[PDB]
């Protein structure tokens, strides 16, 4: 009944707009742009496909993606969904019925997929409509964890669900593989901010994994738990202050020598108009019994 | 490993007086400052840790305060048994710097020495030497002079003396002086005398024995 | 928890000082331990720490001469100091080392301490003391008190300990600092003041121990 009219589009212009480098953990994105002329024969229910590469997703830090409708003035020309291959299928409305000379433009942001692109390095991104494609080689740079003397830490936020008011934060503690004596981690709101995070025994769930080979760690902060050793039951998780958690890492010799992954599944306050603004602080001694801390801030604008 | 300056090097105060000892770090050391008390002939003992925490069993007249660069140990009411050298210790980093120490002396009323004398033992004489001992017991203040005489001959350069540390109960000193002679010389003379000068005496006190008698 | 240091009290220059710290009334495990020293009449100098697992840290100025080790089965840890000179003559203490950690926001302290053991660096040979009585008499009596004692003469090196009546007599005891004679040997007196009336009815014995030479003497002191 409906026809795939991809091949009948004309004047198809596809561009990937970015700089030389994309920094996913800075919430960097590329802009995907598509312009085309629609055939006069097009009717309601006709479709076309945008091919999106496996290196990209359309959701970014959010759990689900919503494809923007293609507009003709203040009317909807086409509605889009993401199929199971990650490609976008647009279906034309009755706007095209009894119209000629119809043209369209649509732009949407796209994000580097952390499961598909686990490491820093060049990737060639290709997108298209039919055999009309665009390609661009870009450096994907996840940059490095923070370090202060023998203390290292970094975290990233993903899986923000604004319907169910949830978020995920993945933290690497001691990714440098230093010796840290009497380590502790706290998770907090960033000072001098209206932050929408609810951190407490009800709202926060924490899993901890020991990393026996640091080469197994993704630079993208994609984590498959089965790759690591779940040690949740051997750490001590508490909530000593309002909107703060603490994790202690007791060991038989009072130090750690390996990285740990801390996976926080938390909640957002729907009453807040603030941003999701989190501070992770790692504490410990070095071998000269100097007590230090270092913090890592993650912030997602709402 | 931070440079520390402890003050003062010594102090003397009466029982019941308030005493302050200070420590200054050359850079900020947050709360990382401990205080130790070292009594005569004993190891140091922890009194205060982490600037202000009192060790269990330590009297509450001892308190610690301060942060950053400047720390104070306070004794609200000095007691006789507090006699000691106190040391601060920074714990910013290893190696930890100990302060130079403060010797706390207790001021009390004048006490005069009781003077006792001991001839050499027959056992010692057999081995060919004679030691004559003069004891000054339980005096204050510490300054005292002992003068040995043998048949009214002033002895110079053939005696040695030492003094105890301030007693933990009565805050007095005691002093022992030993005169050394050969057996042959000891047996040539009769009157052995030690003469003691001290503030608590009205004039020099002689204490003597006659060899044999 | 009690700590006790042990080891030779005399070491020759250029050789190695070895000490052991024995923990009793508790376990050495899962804790840090330090050595700290004090030259006679001077201040305190931290030498290094050991964790019971075996990890260590030594003060930079001594690192090239220091070894610390632990035997957790014996509840003991040790210090070795090489290339010794007279500058290493000191009282050596062991001490438990506590870390403040998160609760205290950092820091560390030493508690408890051992008794301390004196090590003297010298080429001279050890010599045990002779012990002579300071017998009480009318010349050592006044105001209801009599004085008696023991003269501990001609020993090397320091120290000597003196107790009275195997430690039953402590009141009125004065053990004086040793004096160094021109012979290079030390001499010390220990005295006790007792009720004058007790001279006839009570036995007084001084217990002398010169550990460096394994010389112990118990000397009864009788009135003259």
């Amino acid at each position: 009944a409906g026809t795939d009219i991809t091949n009948q589009l004309t004047d198809v212009k596809v561009t990937i707009d970015s700089g030389t480098t994309v920094y996913p953990h800075q919430a960097g994105y590329v802009k995907l742009n598509y312009g085309f002329s629609v055939p006069n024969s097009a009717v309601k229910g006709d479709t076309f496909k945008i091919t999106v590469p496996k290196e990209l997703n359309l959701n970014g830090v959010t759990s689900t993606a919503k494809v923007p409708p293609i507009m003709a003035g203040d009317q909807v020309l086409a509605n889009g969904v993401i199929d199971s291959d990650g490609n976008v299928i647009y279906t034309f409305t009755d706007y095209v019925d009894n119209k000629e000379n119809v043209t369209a433009n649509i732009t949407m942001p796209a994000y580097i997929d952390p499961e598909n692109v686990t490491k820093t390095g060049n990737v060639t991104l290709t997108t298209g409509i039919g055999t009309n494609t665009a390609s661009k080689t870009v450096l994907i740079d996840y940059e490095k964890y923070g370090q202060f003397h023998n203390l290292s830490i970094k975290g990233t936020i993903d899986q923000i669900d604004k319907t169910n008011n949830t978020y995920r934060q993945t933290i690497y503690v001691n990714p440098s593989g230093d010796n840290v004596v009497l380590p502790a981690l706290t998770g907090n709101l960033i000072p001098n901010t209206k932050s929408n995070a609810l951190i407490d025994a009800k709202n926060t769930d924490i899993k901890v994994y020991r990393v026996d080979n640091a080469n197994d760690l993704s630079e993208s902060y994609y984590v498959n738990p089965s790759d690591f050793e779940d040690v949740t039951n051997q750490v001590r998780i508490s909530f000593p202050n309002a909107n703060q958690y603490k994790v202690e890492f007791p060991t038989d010799d009072d130090q750690i020598t390996t990285p740990y992954i801390v996976v926080v599944n938390g909640h957002i306050d729907p009453a807040s108009t603030g941003d999701l603004a989190l501070r992770s602080t790692f504490y410990g001694y070095d071998s000269n019994f100097i007590w230090r801390s270092m913090s890592w801030d993650n912030e997602v604008a709402f | 490993d931070i440079v520390m300056t402890q003050s003062p090097s010594s102090l003397s105060a009466s029982v019941g007086d308030r005493v302050t000892i200070t420590c200054r770090a050359s850079q900020s050391i947050t709360s990382y400052l401990n205080w130790y008390q070292q009594k005569p002939g004993k190891a140091p003992k922890l009194l205060i840790y982490a600037s202000s925490s009192l060790q269990s069993g330590v009297p509450s007249r001892f308190s610690g305060s301060g942060s950053g660069t400047d720390f104070t140990l306070t004794i609200s009411s000095l007691q006789p048994e507090d006699f000691a050298t106190f040391y601060c210790q920074e714990s910013y980093s290893t190696p930890p710097t100990f302060g130079q120490g403060t010797k706390v002396e207790i001021k009390r009323t004048v006490a005069a020495p009781s003077v006792f004398i001991f001839p050499p033992s027959d056992e010692q004489l057999k081995s060919g030497t004679a030691s004559v001992v003069c004891l000054l017991n339980n005096f204050y203040p510490r300054e005292a002079k002992v003068q040995w005489k043998v048949d009214n001959a002033l002895q110079s350069g053939n005696s040695q003396e030492s003094v105890t540390e301030q007693d933990s109960k009565d805050s007095t000193y005691s002093l022992s002086s030993t005169l050394t002679l050969s057996k042959a010389d000891y047996e040539k003379h009769k009157v052995y005398a030690c003469e003691v000068t001290h503030q608590g005496l009205s004039s020099p006190v002689t204490k003597s024995f006659n060899r044999g008698e | 928890v009690q700590l006790q240091e042990s080891g030779p009290g005399l070491v020759k220059p250029s050789e190695t000082l070895s000490l052991t710290c024995t923990v009793s009334g508790g376990s050495i495990n899962n804790s840090y331990w330090s050595w700290i020293r004090q030259p006679p009449g001077k201040g305190l100098e931290w030498i290094g720490y050991l964790y019971s697992s075996g990890r260590t840290n030594y003060t930079p100025s001594l690192k090239s001469r220091v070894t610390m080790s632990v035997d957790t089965s014996k509840n003991q840890f040790s210090l070795k100091l090489s290339s010794v000179t007279a500058a290493d003559t000191a009282l050596y203490y062991c001490a438990r080392t506590h870390l403040g950690g998160f609760h205290y926001g950092g820091g560390f302290w030493f508690d408890p301490w051992g008794q301390g053991t004196l090590v003297t660096v010298s080429s001279a040979s050890t010599k045990g003391p002779s012990v002579f009585p300071l017998a009480p008499s009318s010349k050592s009596t006044s105001g209801g008190t009599a004085a008696l004692g023991c003269l501990v003469k001609d020993y090397f090196p320091e120290p000597v300990t003196v107790s009275w009546n195997s430690g039953a007599l402590t009141s009125g005891v004065h053990t004086f600092p040793a004096v160094l004679q021109s012979s290079g040997l030390y001499s010390l007196s220990s005295v006790v003041t007792v009720p004058s009336s007790s001279l006839g009815t009570q036995t007084y014995i001084c217990n002398v121990n010169h550990k460096p030479s394994n010389t112990k003497v118990d000397k009864k002191v009788e009135p003259k």
